[PDB]
């Protein structure tokens, strides 16, 4: 764990918009 | 002290002759006279080591208007490092060249700012831009003899956009005087 | 257009001096000495000094003063920035911004400074490419430098590509007397730390409220923030054109973007205090804290600073929640609680004495700020959508971030 | 003490010596010190300061610093004179005008309580035209053979052609090092 906020996954684009 | 720091600089050992350049830098950084020494470290300027050759430049232009006739004496050096293959030794023996603040020194330096004047390295067309610019704000007539105005000029319409921006900047500052 | 730049000492003694110019005398330095103090002494000291035609521009340090003396009418923001990028480059170098390290890193530090500007126009500013050709444990200028790409180092190898990054919120609220914000504006700030393989290109996406409406997705949760400042790497013409934030990544920890807008919403913590002090008899501390976060998010390290009385003395604490500690030299009272979670509400009542002898002059009404911190939220709304990361090798990124949400400029206006 | 280590140095050759490199402008001074350091004839900016180098031969390190003609570097020879065990001064048969002056810089720079230990050498530069002197001629004007205490000795050296080098750097060698 980690103070501040855990570190989460991050995408690669908006893949909603094409 | 001083004699002992003499007789070290003037010993045939790159240690003994480091470690009184390092003497002699934090001394001028204290606050102390070194400016007497610097005929002594004139004999010990060529030197291969890159480190000592920064303090030997530094000292110079430290020692320049103090001693500009022991000035003298460091001409052919300039000379000599102007054409070094590496790349960090032409920048700083142009930086050089350029603080150093004597009159005849400048003069004898066109040659080595109109050779790095073309050079490849975008870091040595920024070095030889702010040389030329230190020559001009010094010696505007001598810039404006040598014709370094139409170099700079075309220095802005070449690739090294940070030279670019550098030989802009120059012109910009000779302009602006 | 400085004609020096030099680093001084608390005593007045110049650290580290670099002529660039040589068309101002290295005495001037002693006078700036003695004008600052004359300044300071009078109310008239300004970081911009100025010793008849020549202006000795000086920035407090940590321990010393980068006074930079200047002699024409040199670009003042451009000296500044170029003191900013020194402070920066030196505190990469080295630790510990004092005199410790100023006079132990002199034959380094002499290399950098006539590397980093020559005849007063800054060369050098990147860190690592600084590193990269000075050391102080010598080779050729990086191809980086001249390169068009200075802000990401070519030929990077690591062994997995993990980039964490940090959803840095700072919710800052002026509260006046009357029990009003001012000045209630949220900063954000989106700094990665991208430590991967090569020279990845970055494509930034986030649910900005601009974007979401160019695209028609402007129903949902977006954030507008007000100023957006992009990296060094971020590419400014993407983002003029179609908001596409596609820069190069640099190598190590770095500040990408930071939003900037005005907050409208209710503060996280809401901190009224009551001032029952009696005329040199006693005091009264009637502070009450409110969450007014969600229930779901608790505030970390929660510090509501009361000030107290300057000669206040022999102090009693009846709070319920959170440890009160009275620090003789902050002259305050801070509500400490380790844990704060949302929708909390932490009544205290603090008791002191005063001295009998009423003091001479007043000593003002400081306003009282709170330290409160909540991780893992989310106030401004605004979530990343993905993160563009393209490798001409090619490899699989696992990008990761973090949400956290503390107090700036939460200052409430003492009564 | 024990000088075991000093004896071991020099079973394999420890010695190294010194050399001076002296004499007129366009004398052949610095194209003698190139051909002593790499060994061919390159063109180069007259010498306004000096010029230093080193050559190995026969297991010993002669280090020559070159010093110009120039009347602005002239003066600067008594900076190299101090801590130097070798003299070389650089003879201008081609320069008959010239001959005078070097004849005269050699007897200044002779003519120093400082530089005793030094042996005279005269190198006879510009050896490829017919105007050249010969070893005797060149000698008897610069009056070589009445410095007593001085071991000078007159070789004829052309640059562009090299020979007489050798024997040059012989008679310094036997000049400084008096060893089997
Ligand atoms: N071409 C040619 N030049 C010779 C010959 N012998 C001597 N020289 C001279 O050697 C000079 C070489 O110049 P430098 O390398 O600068 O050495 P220097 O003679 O000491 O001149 P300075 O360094 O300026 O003092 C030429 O200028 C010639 O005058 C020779 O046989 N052929
Ligand atoms: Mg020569």
């Amino acid at each position: 764990d980690r103070k501040g906020g855990s570190y989460s996954q991050a995408a690669g684009s908006d893949s909603a918009q094409s | 002290e001083i004699f002992e720091l003499k007789a070290e600089l003037n010993s045939d050992k790159k240690e003994k002759k480091k470690e009184a350049v390092k003497k002699v830098i934090a001394s001028m950084t204290v606050g102390k006279d070194v400016s007497a020494l610097f005929p002594d470290v004139v004999n010990c300027m060529q030197t291969d080591n890159l480190e000592l050759k920064k303090l030997v430049y530094l000292y110079l232009m430290n020692y320049a208007k103090s001693q500009p006739d022991m000035a003298i004496m460091a001409v052919n050096t300039f000379v000599k490092d102007c054409e070094d293959p590496n790349p960090l030794i032409r920048a700083l023996a142009v930086r050089t060249m350029g603080c150093i603040r004597v009159d005849k020194i400048t003069e004898y330096l066109c040659e080595p700012l109109r050779k790095c004047l073309k050079d490849e390295d975008p870091y040595v067309r920024k070095t030889a831009a702010v040389c030329v610019a230190k020559l001009h704000d010094i010696n505007a007539q001598l810039v404006e003899d040598q014709g370094f105005l139409d170099t700079l000029k075309d220095l802005i319409s070449d690739s090294n956009p940070m030279v670019v921006a550098n030989a802009v900047a120059a012109l910009s500052e000779i302009a602006e005087s | 257009s400085a004609s020096a730049v030099y680093v001084l000492d608390l005593k007045g003694k110049v650290l580290i001096c670099r002529n660039y110019r040589g068309d101002v005398d290295m005495s001037e330095v002693e006078h700036f000495m003695p004008i600052l103090m004359e300044k300071e002494e009078e109310g008239m000291l300004s970081p911009i000094l100025a010793h008849g035609g020549v202006r000795f521009m000086w920035i407090k340090h940590n321990n010393l003063y980068l006074v930079a003396t200047s002699k024409k009418n040199a670009c003042v923001s451009l000296v500044f920035s170029f003191l900013y990028k020194v402070v920066q480059v030196f505190s990469e170098y080295f630790k510990e911004l004092e005199e410790e390290s100023i006079r132990d890193n002199f034959v380094i530090i002499y290399e950098l400074l006539d590397e980093l500007m020559d005849f007063g126009y800054p060369q050098t500013t990147d860190s690592k490419i600084l590193q990269e050709y000075i050391t102080q444990e010598a080779p050729r200028p990086p191809a980086t430098v001249t390169n068009a790409v200075s802000w990401r180092s070519e030929g990077i190898k690591y062994r997995k590509n993990e980039v964490f990054l940090d959803v840095i919120e700072a919710v800052n609220l002026l509260v006046s007397a009357n029990g009003n914000v001012l000045r209630s504006e949220i900063v954000g700030s989106i700094k990665m730390r991208v430590f991967l393989s090569g020279m990845p290109e970055l494509r930034l996406g986030l649910n900005d409220k601009v974007l979401f409406d160019n695209t028609g997705r402007g129903k949902s949760k977006s954030v507008e923030l007000e100023d957006v400042k992009f990296h060094q790497c971020v590419r400014l013409s993407r983002f003029e054109n179609d908001r596409t934030i596609s820069f190069i990544p640099p190598d190590g920890e770095f500040e990408l973007m930071s939003y900037r807008l005005n907050t409208h919403v209710k503060p996280l913590i809401w901190i009224e205090s009551v001032i029952e002090k009696h005329s040199h008899s006693r005091i009264e501390y009637m502070v009450k804290a409110k969450s007014q976060f969600k229930r779901r998010s608790t505030a970390n390290n929660v510090e509501i600073h009361i000030p107290v009385p300057n000669d206040a003395d022999s102090p009693k604490f009846k709070t319920t929640v959170g440890s009160v500690k009275w620090v003789p030299e902050n002259s305050e009272i801070v509500w400490s609680v380790k844990s704060f979670p949302g929708g909390k509400e932490y009544l205290m009542r603090a008791h002191f004495g005063l001295p009998s002898v009423e003091a001479e002059d007043k000593e003002g009404k400081p306003p009282i700020s709170v330290k409160f911190e909540i991780p893992y939220f989310t106030t401004s709304g605004i979530q990343v959508r993905y993160l563009k990361i393209i490798e001409k090798s090619g490899y699989q990124a696992l990008p990761w971030v973090r949400y956290i949400t503390q107090n700036g400029d939460y200052q409430l206006r003492t009564q | 003490g024990n000088i075991f280590a000093n004896l071991f140095k020099g079973l394999f050759g420890k010695k190294e010596m010194r050399i001076l490199m002296v004499g007129l402008d366009a004398a052949g001074k610095t194209t003698i010190l190139y051909k002593l350091k790499l060994g061919e004839i390159v063109t180069t900016i007259p010498t306004i300061g000096f010029n230093v180098e080193t050559v190995e031969y026969k297991n010993i390190s002669f280090t020559v610093w070159d010093v110009g003609g120039q009347d602005k570097i002239r003066p600067l020879w008594r900076h190299y004179f101090q801590n130097t065990q070798g003299l070389i001064f650089v003879v201008d048969s081609n320069d008959r005008e010239r001959v005078n002056e070097a004849r005269e810089e050699l007897m200044r720079m002779l003519a120093e309580d400082e530089l005793r230990d030094a042996v005279l050498l005269v190198f006879a530069n510009k050896q490829d035209l017919p105007n050249a002197m010969n070893a005797a001629e060149i000698t008897d004007k610069l009056g070589l053979h009445s410095l007593r205490h001085r071991n000078w000795y007159i070789q004829a050296t052309c640059a562009t052609s090299g020979d007489g080098l050798y024997e040059g750097l012989d008679w310094l060698s036997n000049q400084l090092r008096n060893q089997k």
